C-alpha cells in the first residue's frame, strides 16, 4: 500500500458483524430508546417487559 | 438464568442454625448458559 496509489488500490478497513441466535437466552440487545410519559390520559403503555 | 439470592442477619449461637423465619432478596441473575452439574466452596 502506497499512498500515491489509486482510490482502488489503496487500503480500506473492513469490519463485519454477524449475529448469531442459539439455543440460549438472547443477550445482546438495542438500546431501545423511550419517550415521554403522561399522566390523567388513557394510554397504551410499554414498560420494560 | 442463574439466580443468586441473599440475606444477611445477626446471630448469636454457634452449635446448630437458629429458628426463625427470615426472607432472602435476590442479588444476582447471571445471563449464562453452562449447564451446571456440581460445585465446591472456598473458605
Amino acid at each position: 500500500f502506497q499512498p500515491t496509489n489509486g482510490v482502488g488500490y489503496q487500503p480500506y478497513r473492513v469490519v463485519v458483524l454477524s449475529f448469531e441466535l442459539l439455543h440460549a437466552p438472547a443477550t445482546v440487545c438495542g438500546p431501545k430508546k423511550s419517550t415521554n410519559l403522561v399522566k390523567n390520559k388513557c394510554v397504551n403503555f410499554n414498560f420494560n417487559g | 438464568y442463574f439466580k443468586i439470592y441473599s440475606k444477611h442477619t445477626p446471630i448469636n449461637l454457634v452449635r446448630d442454625l437458629p429458628q426463625g423465619f427470615s426472607a432472602l432478596e435476590p442479588l444476582v441473575d447471571l445471563p449464562i448458559g453452562i449447564n451446571i452439574t456440581r460445585f465446591q466452596t472456598l473458605l
